[PDB]
């Protein structure tokens, strides 16, 4: 692993892109020079296409996708300076933008691994520092709060404002002056803090939970903590299923929320409705109508919104009244999130 | 060094029944890696007068010298035994038992401190098996220097202390937790026999330190004879160095067993001032052992113990006969309803005051393993103890389950209660509603024999059951609603086994069943009215 | 490492190299580990440990075996150094430690945790039991990598635990560095900093291997995904006291000879076996032959058929027993608890939680809420016994409503939703609310239970005790007057080896019996769909009591005879 050639590869990638105006990364730098956006999204698909273009011309690849996947915290501070080495002139500590990443999909993975849907039981311990894509429900979210990154101190005696960098949860106030003028002096005059020149970040903690059908037999769905920063702070509203891609210290970078041969061979056999009716729960006898309505029940229907402040249900509710559990268990085993059948929190003081 | 050779000559030269008793025992204990050996004080006083008096006067400085001589001969035994077929040897802890004297707890005085002391009692508690060290490597954090310290028998102002200096200043030492040996130890509590304790004051207790080889060898609640060192930490404590738990007695017991009016004098002896109540006295004296314990090959064994209940007005020795059954029977402890003052029949639970820890207080229920239990004031029972005694009176097992401790305690515990939804537990769970030579004969009969029953005397029981079921059915179909069960018949069988067991016989005849039906008829007359 | 190695390390490393040169079973195994890692790297893992069979170590070297058993702190180290040297010598491609594991008999070192005391500290301890808690997986700090930005370069300082060493080296702390040499700030990098995860689990004694003892196990990165509460486990570690065990080998889990198999093969073709085996279980109880015939068919089990791409099928049978309280219904539970493979008995009233299955608790350690498993979740294949069924409340009734049809259970509570599936055949014993019962009273209201619970339980056995002078004459002489270790081996060999299948000779007679009873609906007892399933479960039972590979017509005939006794 070398950095001197990989940084040259990083700075050569952003100026030689034509696969997806013109050089889109330089256009995004012109857009951030126009001061319209504050978020930078880097994909591995462009990296894979640039690697294919460099490998087909007989040049050395010097792989980025096997190096971005391990230690992305060094890469987000190393490629940021390579982006910082070249910017277009505007026409309309000094980080105007925010750098973020996103992994490659499985469709770009089969077409020449790094992004697999991981469980929290499938963490093993040794994945601390790999980019991981976790799937799960979100139960606990917190409010958006400003967390400082660098503390700015000002002096009236020298004028040289100093900046210290914090990394932990807590810190100590540097009352002693560490400037370049107070070292060669008898006087060591008082310093003050600035809440305006100090760089902050929209920090938010979240608790991702383990999926219901992905947990093993008998085990309970344990949780995990995700620490987000910046513009991703409002992309997490509780009561949903999410796929979070980030580094594991969890510092998230990209979030998202919710085969053709397999659907066309099920369609082409003929009488799709009756085949899908008699296919589910075949260990019982008959009752095609009841379980046919169960098929229409788990397919759900259409939720209708009038757009004037009124929402009606797009759901079915089925009763099974009978004389003297298998159908119910088969419906909950085939369908996802099937479950067989508010409070204040003092420590953090909130509505859990 | 001369004492080293003397103890080595005592080990390799003592003879009893034309054989050495310590050499083969050391070889057998080294071959199973027990690291212990049983020596008797009577053998060393019969061997040398230069050893026992010095051991009684100064045990703390002569005992580890004997211990290192034991390891010195053990090293030779190990290297000659390892070379025959198929390094590091710890200090071999010795245990030493004797029965030359049994001083009471009230005879402990300011004299003979730190000497050898042997006494009996009841272990109330042995909850903690804490850890100490025996060999520890220590290192410094400043000049990169390490060493090690060893201790062998000294396990609050004692020898064990870290060095203040090897500049590195005060206390620069770190214990190398990767290379040490752990010596388990226990803190135990012992009290005197409550059958012989003055009425004006509660029985006192004593604290003792238990080492490594005898750990978890004593269940709390039995007649335990402990021999050790009465040391001072002012407060006294006991360092345990040995643990254990007359033919004229058996001769006079065999002479008393040949008397035909023996049952009758026993009954004329259990009631010195009690007027009347012969049927209550015979049922009290026949409910000690229980019955015929039979281990069937199918695994479904039968219970042998029974239940007896006293009821009536205050007085009439309802709590005076219980003191005689507390001081007569082998294993029994006096308690009351819903526990007592700083003691409880039920498994109590409370706070270790050091940093408020949750832990358990054994009552009379776990400590009465293999005997009877005896309580007073049966109407005053808590709901958390009633379910436990409700299961233990018919299944002998007591189950407990809470935070970290889940267990089924065996409780061979018969009940001798006194009293004044309760109707079914009184009428259904109860079957009935010298002194040292007698206790010795009771223990020998409870361990030695396992009787049975003849069919010739069992046909009278069948005829009695058929007649009582044919006679009380007139009162039962007449809507009186009060009974008659096979459990009472099994109790009658256990009563006959106890009555035939008291003459130390494995067979039963009509002589015991004619007294058993007479004992049962008073209980049925009390149950009917 | 920094110190010079003596001959005490070199002799042990050459002895382990000679043992590995003698036995190539570990060398080809680590070569297979390396070629599997190379194939996965070529496509782009296994946790680098080889289990060592201890049986090859006793006959090869007695002193090495004794040194491993009495001093693993001085013997394990050089063996893992030999393993890392063998892993470097067996591989010739460019470019981490390697660990060890043991198995086999231990002798006196294999013991119960309640008998585990202060003796044999340094020696390795094999201890089995049941786990109570499994803590949260926590990553530790080792080798953080720092970036100094003004001069631009990396620094790295690593840390050491005081347990994961099984031996001795100098121990001291180190401040997590915040300032390099001189006056300048430096940043952290966690991209390459290792986070070895650890776990802390608790294990106590199984109730059968104890005259209660629970201990703590510190767990490394490798084996963090193989532990869960509720399962029987056997851990192998070192009893270190800084008291805990450094668990390196975990195995999640009567002996049979070749003489006992000849006896059970000799007793397999006689057609008088079933009646004498049903009569030989409890000789202290007079009568009730068909009830213990069903109890014999009950404790042996079923088949547990798992359907393809659908729900599983219930193989367990359930029995409810009612009658007058005079007989031995409370004396039969002790016999079935002491003679089964594994059994859990509860009183039916007095459970501290919400019932048997589970309970919620608060812990101030984590400052959170944990789950306690009271009963039915412990026994997953055995049997459970509940006496006094009418005193059991509706919450446990709703739970066993799920238990019966499920042969499982489900729970959804504040912060969790899940389903559990442990086999647990139930044996319920009840009493009427009137106290007594006779034939002239109706057989439905005397039961004091709902019709859904009558449909849940398969066999309902009514025991009458009206006073009759003819039958009651011999009970006194019978109670006044094949074996236990044989039927246990019989039941487990039938449970492990033979699975019975259906034939056409036993389908038609059970079809005829079910269609003839679907009579009872007009006369004395309701008929359900489930009962069809329970009418062949028992047949299979009898067919596996005779251990035949398939069923017979007589199995359905004895199931119909058991039905005629328990229904009429």
């Amino acid at each position: 692993v070398d950095y001197n050639n990989l940084f040259n590869e990083i700075t050569d990638f952003l100026v030689t892109f034509k696969q997806d105006k013109g050089p889109k990364y330089m256009a995004m730098l012109q857009k951030v020079a126009n001061r319209e956006l504050n978020s930078v999204i880097i994909d591995l698909d462009d990296i894979l296409q640039y690697q294919n273009e460099k490998f087909l011309q007989g040049t050395q690849a010097d792989d980025l996708v096997s190096a971005i996947q391990q230690n992305a915290n060094h890469f987000t501070e190393l490629f940021c300076r390579a982006i910082d080495n070249n910017m277009p002139l505007p026409t309309k500590l000094t980080r105007r933008y925010f750098l973020y990443f996103k992994p490659l999909s499985q469709n770009c993975a089969r077409r020449y691994i790094s992004s697999k849907p991981l469980s929290v039981r499938q963490i093993k311990g040794d994945f601390l520092g790999q980019l991981i894509t976790v799937r799960g429900i979100i139960t606990r979210v917190s409010d958006v709060k400003p967390a400082v990154e660098v503390i700015a101190y000002t002096c009236d005696q020298c004028g040289y404002e100093v900046f210290q960098e914090v990394n932990s949860r807590t810190f100590t106030p540097l009352s002693e002056c560490t400037s370049e003028e107070c070292s060669q002096n008898q006087t060591k005059g008082q310093l003050f803090m600035s809440t305006r020149a100090s760089k902050f970040s929209a920090f938010q903690e979240c608790k991702i939970q383990e999926l219901s059908q992905q947990v093993p037999v008998g085990h309970i769905p344990r949780s995990l903590n995700i620490h987000v920063n910046g513009t991703l702070v409002r992309s997490l509203s509780p009561g949903d299923i999410v796929d979070v891609t980030g580094i594991f210290l969890l510092e998230a970078q990209f979030v998202r929320q919710h085969v053709e041969e397999r659907v066309m061979e099920l369609i082409t056999s003929g009488d799709v409705y009756n085949r899908l009716a008699k296919s589910i729960a075949p260990e019982i006898y008959g009752n095609l109508d009841v379980k046919k309505a169960l098929l229409l029940l788990l397919v759900g229907g259409v939720d209708k919104r009038v757009g004037d402040g009124m929402k009606i249900r797009g759901d079915i509710n089925v009763c099974l009244m009978g004389d003297p559990s298998q159908l119910l268990k088969a419906i909950c085993k085939i369908s996802p999130r099937g479950v067989y059948t508010v409070m204040k929190d003092p420590v953090t003081d909130e509505m859990i | 060094t001369e004492i080293i050779k003397s103890f080595k000559n005592f080990i390799l030269e003592f003879r009893l029944d034309s054989q050495f008793i310590y050499r083969d025992q050391l070889r057998n204990n080294i071959l199973v890696k027990n690291y212990s050996l049983t020596v008797n004080m009577e053998h060393l006083i019969g061997y040398n007068e230069d050893i026992y008096k010095k051991l009684s006067d100064e045990p703390s400085d002569i005992i580890p010298l004997f211990e290192t001589a034991i390891t010195q001969v053990a090293k030779r035994i190990s290297i000659l035994s390892r070379a025959q077929s198929a390094n590091s040897l710890p200090t071999f802890q010795l245990i030493l038992n004797s029965n030359a004297n049994q001083i009471p707890l009230r005879d402990l005085d300011s004299e003979h401190v730190s000497k050898i002391v042997r006494l009996s009692g009841i272990i109330i508690s042995t909850s903690v098996l804490s850890s100490r060290a025996t060999y520890l490597s220590i290192m410094c954090r400043n000049c990169r220097h390490t060493t090690s310290i060893t201790i062998n028998n000294f396990n609050t102002g004692n020898t064990v202390s870290l060095p203040r200096s090897c500049n590195c200043g005060p206390d620069p030492y770190i214990i190398i937790h990767e290379s040490s040996k752990f010596i388990d130890q226990q803190f135990l509590k012992l009290q005197e026999i409550p059958e012989l304790v003055p009425v004006g004051e509660m029985p006192r207790n004593l604290t003792m330190t238990c080492d490594r080889y005898l750990t978890n060898k004593v269940i709390p609640g039995t007649r335990v004879t402990i021999v050790g060192i009465y040391s001072i930490y002012r407060t006294p404590y006991i360092k345990i160095l040995g643990i254990q738990s007359t033919e004229e007695e058996e001769e006079e017991f065999l002479q008393l067993s040949r008397n035909p009016k023996l049952y009758e004098i026993l009954t004329n002896s259990i009631a010195p001032s009690i007027f009347g109540n012969e049927d209550i006295k015979k049922a009290i004296v026949c409910l000690l052992m229980g019955g015929s314990k039979k281990i069937l090959p199918d695994g479904m064994r039968l219970r042998g113990d029974i239940n007896v209940l006293l009821l009536g007005d205050p007085g009439t020795a309802k709590s005076q006969l219980l003191k005689f059954v507390e001081k007569v029977s082998p294993i029994a402890v006096y308690t009351s309803g819903k526990g007592s003052s700083a003691a409880g029949l039920t498994a109590s639970v409370q706070r270790d005051p050091m940093t408020r820890e949750f832990y358990l207080e054994g009552g009379a229920m776990v400590l009465a393993d293999g005997g009877v239990v005896c309580i007073d004031e049966f109407d005053k029972m808590r709901d958390e103890d009633r379910v436990a005694i409700h299961e233990a009176m018919e299944q002998q097992t007591i189950s407990i389950a809470k935070a970290g401790i889940t267990t089924v305690l065996n409780s061979r515990t018969s009940v001798l209660a006194a009293a004044n939804d309760f109707q079914t537990t009184i009428l259904s769970r109860f079957d009935m509603i010298s002194i040292e030579k007698m206790k010795r004969y009771i223990t020998y009969c409870r361990l030695k024999c396992a009787p049975r029953l003849s069919p010739q005397a069992a046909e009278k029981l069948s005829s009695n059951f058929v007649t009582i079921r044919k006679q009380l059915l007139i009162n039962e179909l007449e809507s009186t609603e009060r009974p008659i069960t096979i459990r009472q018949l099994e109790a009658i069988i256990r009563i006959t086994e106890s009555l035939a067991k008291l003459e130390l016989s494995p067979i039963a005849q009509e002589r015991h069943v004619d007294e058993a039906i007479r004992l049962f008829q008073a209980s049925t007359m009390d149950a009917a009215s | 490492t920094f110190f010079a190695p003596d001959a005490v390390f070199g002799d042990r490393v050459r002895r382990f190299q000679e043992f590995l040169d003698t036995f190539t079973s570990y060398r080809d195994s680590v070569r297979s580990i390396q070629v599997y890692n190379s194939n996965n790297a070529a496509n782009y893992i296994l946790p680098h440990r080889i289990i060592i069979s201890l049986d090859d170590l006793r006959e090869f070297d007695r002193s090495f075996w004794s040194g491993i058993l009495v001093e693993p702190a001085y013997f394990i180290p050089p063996a893992e150094k030999a393993l890392t040297d063998l892993a470097d010598s067996m591989d010739d491609v460019p470019h981490h430690p390697w660990k060890l594991s043991f198995k086999g008999s231990f002798g006196a070192h294999a013991l119960s945790p309640r008998t585990l005391t202060a003796q044999h500290l340094n020696k390795l301890v094999s201890v089995e039991g049941i786990v109570t808690k499994t803590s949260l997986v926590r990553p530790k700090l080792i080798r953080s990598v720092h970036y100094a930005a003004k001069t631009g370069r990396f620094h790295y300082r690593d840390y050491t635990d005081a347990t994961t060493t099984l031996t001795t080296r100098i121990p001291t702390p180190a401040i997590y560095p915040t300032e390099d040499t001189e006056g300048n700030k430096l940043t952290t990098e966690y991209g390459y900093s290792t986070f070895i995860d650890h776990q802390r689990i608790t294990v106590q004694e199984m109730p059968e291997m104890a005259p209660p003892r629970s201990i703590d196990v510190i767990l490394d990165d490798d084996l963090v995904d193989k532990t869960k509460p509720g399962d029987r486990v056997n851990v192998v570690g070192v009893f270190k006291s800084l008291t805990l065990i450094l668990g390196n080998t975990v195995y999640p889990l009567q002996m049979l000879t070749d003489f006992d198999i000849r006896n059970i093969n000799k007793l397999s073709k006689k057609k008088d076996i079933f009646d004498i085996l049903s009569q030989s279980l409890a000789p202290s109880i007079y009568g009730h032959d068909h009830i213990k015939k069903a109890i014999l068919l009950m404790l042996m089990g079923g088949v547990e058929k798992n359907l393809e791409n659908g729900s599983h099928l219930r193989g367990d049978i359930n029995i409810l027993m009612v009658g007058d309280p005079s007989t031995a219904k409370s004396q039969l539970l002790r016999f079935v608890l002491n003679t089964a493979s594994l059994a859990i008995a509860t009183t039916g009233r007095g459970s501290s939680g919400v019932g048997l299955t589970a309970a919620v608790t608060t812990d101030r350690e984590t400052g959170e809420r944990r789950l306690e498993a009271g009963a039915m979740v412990l026994a997953d294949r055995g049997v459970v016994c509940i006496d006094e069924f009418d005193k059991m409340t509706d919450v446990d009734r709703v739970a066993i409503h799920e238990v019966m049809e499920q042969q499982t259970v489900t729970i959804a509570k504040a912060g969790i939703h899940t389903t559990l599936n442990a086999r647990c055949s139930v044996i319920a014993a009840a009493n009427p609310v009137f106290g007594q019962y006779d034939v002239n009273r109706d057989p439905h209201q005397n039961i004091a239970l709902p019709d859904s619970l009558l449909s849940r339980f398969d066999l309902l056995f009514v025991v009458t005790d009206d006073i009759n002078e003819i039958r009651d004459r011999s009970i006194s002489e019978h109670v006044l007057r094949v074996t236990i270790p044989f039927l246990r081996k019989y039941v487990q060999y039938a449970k492990e080896r033979v699975i019975p299948q259906l034939t056409q000779e036993a389908i038609n007679v059970i079809v005829k019996n079910y269609t003839d009873l679907r009579d009872d609906n007009t006369k004395k007892s309701p008929i359900t769909a489930r009962t069809l399933e329970t009418l062949i479960r028992l047949a299979t039972a009898h067919a596996k009591v005779r251990l035949s590979k398939t069923v017979n017509k007589v199995d359905a005939k004895v199931a119909a005879n058991l039905l005629r006794f328990a229904l009429l």
